[PDB]
């Protein structure tokens, strides 16, 4: 299972073994707990202590989040619940001939040491291209603000994906050294694809449009796959 | 025992008797090192005198929570228990 | 200006919340009676929050939990750990990595386990054993001090569950448990990444808990047990947080974990 | 040791962090027994974030007098020292 | 509700002003300063406030300092009584003729001074002693505690003239006579009315504060004599301040008084 | 030998070029004879230097603080009393049961205007006594056209004008070294011995111009009759005839005094 999805403005509890959410309006929404690996809390959402209860006993990730995802502010199992995953992305990390597989995976990802410099160059470019289309006058990195409006909100569902997929946030492969390093290497990866362009289109309003980017495009469901397939690249047996 | 009056609209009456015996560190903030039955006297004068005021008094203890508060007046909270833990109450605004 | 956890030692240990609902409103961390009165909990202040059956958490109260580095910890029967939530990961990767390394080379995990071994007994564990052997000696260690406190407090002893001993036992540790997580998670380090303990949800807590386990917190439990209560999760609980005030457990709980991982000899992160 | 903190007038911000780590006992009034390097932060985050408001903190102490405290914002009292007794000195209010 | 005066024991016991004038303002009992600082003194926690040349009191200061039980005291050099002011007269008759028919009766008289004897030197006085001769006694052995505490503190001892060591000893005792008259009012008895010291203002004063003086008072105005510091008096007065805390002298001088005066074995006042 | 009684008010008290002197609002400076005095009554608004509170005490006088025009006694100086021989000698008459009624006789003599029924009880005297004073305020009624119903405007002048004497007659004992609350007549109250004297001359000047005053009917009664207590006590001797009063009334003992 890697299906993530929202919840907002609501009252959360369990009826019958059943995972529900009550509107502000009495009407009340079933939710599909056991088929999504991780939920997203938005602002005004309450837990009754059931159902965090049956949460864990399914194990899908609880994560509190901003609006659309916009930040991450708690998780369950803080630290990761699964130690399996988290020494696997570990090992991959201190074998520096490991390392390069993976590094080696994102640069091939990103474009369908030396590469650092490229990538960047590349990615220049690529903003370069967007301006033309979309006729924006473009400086490097008010369309700034856009772009960090929308990457913002891809960065906080991508820290989730991560750890719903039972991995560590802070050690990153081509970022390093950061406290969301590896969200950063794996949110740069589909950054240009949907949320980039979007950005460029506005150029509040933006974080409206990314929360449709992930409902309408399924994203959400691509982003651990994607996670696992970048680690599967170490070529190490997965858990 | 370090003890503390933070009065709130009281009368000119018990403003001046606090400062009998506490320093006045601020318009209406009452600071002293008193013995229990001393405090026990000043907590009898505050409600005594105090009318349409709000009044809290707060004092060191050898308790889990290391202090015990006291409230008075209108809209006063109220002191609680949780296991031992001295905490506070009061009504939905 | 910035908002900083306060050192967990200058904190309550613990506090257990039986009914209602945890919030902030007008900026006070919160918890609201089923009446709607409002009981104001200095949330910064206190290491671990229980959340008992029949409690309900708001977004806002997560959110300043987590902020404030108060782990918040779902609880079951014996106060047995249900969920816990709080700041997603360690911010510093070298803090993980050093302890991943450490846990992951087999020669590492020795040195680890070693000294795990001398401080839990006092005494250097035998020489040229490996980690699953001293896991046994251990076991039979611990057997032994469980069987010798049933012996000095008039407690019948059948073994160990894992019966009101068993009961008042498994509440014991589940506090020690807690705040060991707290500090676990405080310092920086996972929770899941463990040495003797493996595979388990929370190995690295059984590993540091079970080091410091036996000096207070055990025995306390067969105090208690002799006595026989109505009900023993609540005198235990009570008893736990005295006992982690006057041991100091916080503030011994962060050179305990240091100490532990630095036993490896590899070079430890930055201050 | 017992720590007392008396805020008028100030901004949010600063309440809402007070009532992070002490006991709101009466809107604006916080009390805590708290260690001086707490007590000494706390007195950080006032100094910091209020604004024209005015601010009282107070804790005991083991000297003569028995407690100490320093004030902060507008119209301040200060703490002045009579042969080693703590008392208070101000200004005539017109 | 009435205003009562707390025991002086919960009290600081003396505060010196030096400059300024007391005053009561906006309802709080008030130092001055020539610029027009006020200082908050809370009147009514401290047992004796000494006031030093330079000083005004305003009416309204003199009146509150006597409703709430604290002695005024002026003060001059050396930290002599000058004046003092309080409530004025005992308010209980049976105490006050209780203590005169003490002093008035002489057999009475010299029970009780018998008693003051016993207490100040630890044993009875030798049996059939006049106050007269048991005076002699006394300052017979005063002389001899002052030569001996001068060999153990290194003073030069020319004798005591009522000169460091002399000026010590007389500010020294008069922080003791100052908490004394006001226990003694809060006891409710007359300052005035003495066994072995008699006809002068505070007679009952130096007979009580003379018993206890030698304890650890005396003693500490010599060990500070021999370092001889700059500010003497100061130091002198802080250190019997300290004396005063950790002896619990307040607590001890009511009971002192009551003992002393019972010793006439006629039945004392019936308490509140 | 002195018995002067004086009043000061609204002034700062200090001494100037060795000479005791008030200093007023406006700045005008007047010397203050203190040296004669007895006692001196402070009244509220006045402020004392360190100076003349030492001057005070070096000549013997006493300082009394008190309420306007002497309502009240808030302190003395020498609390307690100042001078042992004089509160002694008060001791010994209250002690001895035999100088006790000597002097009760005497106080009774000079309420009646002629001695007492020797062959008639304290207690029967306490009666006597307390016809004569139910029939005084009834006369005094009378003679001014008061409407009267016992012991109204008239009530409260009379307690404005009664406590203007007691706290002026408090102050005289004091000064003359006696305690107030070692009574003869009255017994039990800390004011005692005010009471025994003051209930000897209060229907001289002091009632009566209570029922002077309440012919009148004002809204602020009290402030007139302090004044006018005070105009007693500024312009009639009374001030100077209290002390002496209290001695002689104590010589009744007929003990030597002093």
């Amino acid at each position: 299972r890697v299906s993530m999805i929202f919840l907002q403005y609501g009252q959360i509890d369990v009826i019958d073994g059943a995972f529900v959410l009550i509107d502000k309006t009495g009407i009340r929404t079933h939710i599909p707990v056991g088929s999504v690996a991780c939920i997203m809390l938005e602002p005004g959402t309450r837990v009754s202590h059931a159902a965090v209860r049956l949460a864990a006993q399914v194990g899908t990730l609880l994560v509190w989040v901003g609006e659309a995802g916009v930040r991450v502010y708690a998780s369950g199992q803080p630290g990761g619940a699964r130690s399996d995953k988290l020494l696997y992305q570990a090992k991959l990390a201190l074998d520096e001939d490991l390392r390069l597989k993976v590094v080696r995976k994102m640069f091939e990802l990103r474009f369908g040491e030396q590469l650092r410099g490229i990538e960047g160059s590349r990615v220049r470019a690529t903003y370069a291209l967007l301006a033309k289309q979309y006729g924006v006058t473009w400086n490097g990195r008010t369309i700034n603000q856009c772009i960090s409006a929308a990457t913002s909100c891809l960065y906080g569902v991508t820290e989730a994906a991560i750890l719903a997929a039972g991995y560590a946030p802070a050690i990153g492969f081509v970022h390093t050294g950061k406290p969301l390093s590896f969200v950063y290497d794996i949110a740069d990866i589909i950054k240009f694809d949907t949320v980039v362009p979007k950005a460029f289109e506005i150029a509040r309003e933006v974080r409206l449009a990314c929360r449709d980017i992930f409902r309408s495009s399924k994203t959400l469901a691509k982003l651990i796959p994607l996670i696992e397939d970048v680690l599967a690249a170490g070529e190490i047996q997965p858990p | 025992s370090m003890l503390v009056v933070v009065t709130e609209n009281v009368p000119p009456r018990l403003r001046g008797r606090l400062a009998i015996w506490l320093l006045e560190v601020r318009a209406g903030v009452y600071v002293g090192d008193v013995s229990a039955k001393i405090r026990e006297m000043i907590w009898e004068q505050i409600a005594g005198l105090a009318e349409e005021g709000n009044v809290v008094m707060a004092w060191a203890t050898n308790t889990e929570t290391g202090f015990e508060f006291q409230t008075f007046g209108l809209n006063r909270r109220t002191p609680v228990d949780l296991d031992g833990l001295r905490l506070v109450s009061f009504l939905p605004v």
